[PDB]
């Protein structure tokens, strides 16, 4: 039954602008 | 079958059943009394076995069918807790979504009350 | 865009183009600085051909340099400088550095199916198996699907190394 | 307040499907002077999975198996029939389509059939555009002679197989299936337009199918499409599903993939027509001038590996420029690839340069060009369907022609 077969870049890196 | 009727539009043969169907007439007719029938089909819940049935018609294994309701209602009791258990159910909602993933409108998990009730604290009684 | 500004511009690139060819990352960043002199505006192009010029030559720290200085220069890195940016990172074995830039190509919304089957047959290549499982695994799980070419390759290099695991 | 503030198909067309069990949602028929096709009645909106769209019913089919031995789902040919002995002495690997056209002339003659109802908004022989009903003249704008010499050929092995199985000895209900030629020519045109090929497993048994479906044969061709079948067993159903997740707004087309990966000639030999957004049509390129693939793709934003490439449609923005003809083109175009080695603008130059030379040639070999084909269609008035898909053919060969020009040169354009 129902048992069955068992069941970081771009951070700190912006444009300065 | 090309042919403009020489102001730009063109004509084209409109495609009829030319023929006799005696199952048109025969078929496409209502019953018209059955209007507290479908009213207690939906207050008890029979639409829900309906759609039960539909959503197996699409399963080769209907244990797997089971486990794979039972695993989404177990997310959607993980992800949100406090949604469910009272008025709102976590099975008839994943039941209801399959049905509604279908383009099927059905109320979200099958939650309905009485408008009849006369205010808070009243119960109703049920006539066995 | 006058005639003058791309004719300047064919001259520069061609030149960057050629001394990235040439495994000069020095000279490429020679021409970035004359077309910062002339005027000209580096784009995506040119730090491509920077990073090119750095990773082709096994220099993984100046390929991330100029991907830094690319995101500085505000322009937006394209495909090819991600993957080979995550290529050099298989080669080296470095996985983590290699996730890294996946994500990153996913930020800048971009397919990084083609990239993580880079990463995970470069990691294979260099004798990584088990960080080039780990990326697999990661990819698979998250949805990705590899090639059959590459399921095979892993199936059995698991089943050679004794991995039933994996 | 309220008060201050294509035509519909014929209603019986699905009546008739209606009162047998046959769902279509959120759809509806439409017909104009190109033909019936399916559009969506409202704003189908995308859910987690794909949305049920047209359910037909498995007795309202003409299937027969797609490998020996032949039978029948449902069985409608009955036992000691001679249209069996006409259907079994086929050729089991080309003959597919007299196979189904005998089915189909069986059915329309068959009294309870389904198909003698829906037969008759089935395009006519005058309204069909599959080429085994285009003459010499017609065939003679195609300006391909292979695509000729195969629709001559073709026609010749359907004249031959009526004239061998419908000559003048024949029983009374064979000869009524087809009176002459040309009904079982119509017959085979139909059953070539419309067939449509399933694995499918009824009840136990799994077995590969050519399948004439009602409802579903009126669904257009696309290789962008948004919807695909999906055959229920348990039921004996055939389901039409929308993509899941895909958005489809009021009035756009319901479209399925007839055959993946098939250029225009194999769609204008089966199905009569052809797209001008066609992603696998190929123009014979020399090869001594090539240009980067990988360039080529980041321009255009074409991602994937070379079998599955698809415009991203979101860094595009707006560039209507990218579709299935810049695919084909990058699919088609002689490339060169070296892992990460960049390309020299230069040599690019006078790649696209020597490229547009070649396409150029290619346009001037033709007598016409594409504007003047489209002029000639927009002032058409009496001439065949045929006639007009030739024209169509050929202007949109033209055009992908211009369209690879185009690409080349905003690619050359954007390199820098
Ligand atoms: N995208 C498309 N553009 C032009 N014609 C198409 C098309 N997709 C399908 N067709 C045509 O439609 C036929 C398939 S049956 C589809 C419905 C048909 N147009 C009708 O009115 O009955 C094919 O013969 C093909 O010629």
């Amino acid at each position: 039954g129902t048992g069955f077969n068992k069941g970081d870049i771009l951070f700190y890196h912006r444009e300065f602008c | 079958g090309i042919q403009r009727d020489d102001n730009g539009r063109r004509i084209w043969r409109r495609r009829t059943l030319t023929k006799k169907d005696d199952m048109l007439r025969y078929k496409l007719q209502r019953v018209p009394f059955v209007e507290e029938q479908v009213r207690k089909i939906k207050e008890v819940g029979k639409v829900m076995t309906m759609d039960i049935e539909r959503l197996l018609l699409s399963e080769d294994n209907r244990f797997e069918f089971v486990n794979s309701v039972a695993a989404e209602a177990t997310e959607y009791v993980e992800k949100n807790r406090d949604e469910y258990g009272g008025t709102k159910k976590a099975i008839f909602h994943v039941l209801s979504n399959r049905v509604n993933d279908l383009g099927f409108d059905r109320p979200e998990a099958y939650a309905e009350s009485d408008p009849y009730k006369p205010g808070p604290g009243y119960l109703k009684e049920y006539y066995t | 865009v006058s005639a003058l500004e791309r004719s300047l511009r064919l001259t520069f690139m061609d030149e960057l183009m050629e001394r990235a060819r040439n495994r000069d990352p020095s000279g490429v960043s020679e021409v970035i600085y004359d077309m910062i002199a002339a005027g000209l505006s580096p784009g995506p192009r040119s730090f491509h051909g920077l990073v090119v010029a750095h990773a082709l030559n096994g220099d993984e720290q100046g390929a991330m340099h100029s991907l830094r200085k690319e995101l500085g220069a505000g322009q937006r890195p394209l495909p090819e400088t991600m993957i080979a940016l995550v290529r050099l990172s298989g080669s080296k074995g470095n996985a983590q550095r290699g996730l890294e830039l996946l994500a990153a190509m996913e930020k800048l919304n971009y397919d990084i199916r083609q990239a993580w089957l880079i990463l995970v047959e470069e990691l294979v290549r260099t004798n990584h198996l088990e960080e080039a499982n780990k990326v697999f695994l990661k990819g698979a799980r998250g949805g990705m699907r590899a090639t059959d070419q590459l399921y095979d390759l892993m199936i059995e290099e698991d089943c050679k190394a004794g991995d039933h695991s994996n | 307040f309220p008060l201050f503030q294509l035509e519909s198909a014929d209603p019986d067309f699905y009546k008739i499907g209606y009162v047998r069990r046959v769902r279509a949602y959120g759809v509806e028929f439409k017909e104009g002077p190109d033909g019936f096709g399916i559009y969506a009645s409202k704003d189908i909106e995308p859910r987690r999975r794909a949305r049920v769209i047209m359910e037909i019913p498995h007795e309202l089919m003409i299937t027969i198996r797609q490998k020996h031995p032949w039978m029948f789902f449902p069985d409608i040919v009955p036992i000691g029939h001679p249209i069996f002995d006409i259907i079994n002495s086929t050729d089991p690997e080309r003959d597919w389509d007299l196979r189904l056209a005998c089915l189909l002339l069986f059915s329309f003659d068959r009294e309870d059939h389904f198909w003698r109802l829906y037969g008759d908004f089935l395009p006519a022989a005058d309204e069909c555009s599959s080429l085994l009903l285009a003459t010499e003249e017609d065939l003679a704008e195609l300006q391909d002679p292979q695509l000729v010499s195969t629709i001559r050929q073709q026609q010749k092995r359907v004249l031959e197989f009526w004239e061998k199985n419908w000559h003048s000895g024949v029983p009374l209900k064979i000869k009524r299936l087809a009176e002459d030629a040309e009904r079982f020519i119509w017959a085979v045109s139909i059953a070539q337009t419309r067939c449509i090929s399933m694995k499918t497993r009824i009840g136990a048994l799994v077995q590969d199918l050519n399948m004439m479906i009602p409802y579903a044969d009126m669904l257009n061709h696309s290789f962008e499409p948004n919807c695909f079948l999906h055959w229920r067993p348990k039921d004996r159903i055939l389901e039409v599903m929308s993509n899941a997740g895909q958005a489809i707004k009021k009035g756009e087309e319901m479209t399925i993939n007839y055959m993946p990966g098939q250029k225009n000639n194999m769609l204008m030999e089966r199905y009569g027509f052809s797209t001008p957004v066609n992603p696998w049509d190929a123009i014979p390129f020399s090869g001594d001038s090539r240009i980067h693939l990988n360039s080529f793709l980041s321009v255009f934003n074409i991602f994937g590996l070379p079998e599955e490439y698809y415009h991203d449609s979101e860094l595009s923005g707006d560039d209507s420029f990218v579709d299935g003809a810049v695919i084909a083109a990058a699919r088609t175009l002689p490339t060169w690839s070296d892992i990460d080695l960049p390309p020299i603008p230069s040599a690019e130059r006078k790649a696209v340069k020597e490229l547009q030379d070649e396409c150029r040639k290619m346009l001037a070999e033709y007598p016409t060009t594409s504007e003047q084909d489209q002029k000639l269609l927009d002032s058409l008035s009496e001439a065949r369907t045929t006639f007009a898909t030739a024209v169509k053919y050929r202007m949109h060969r033209k055009m992908f022609i211009g369209k690879i020009i185009k690409a080349l040169d905003i690619y050359q354009e954007r390199l820098l």
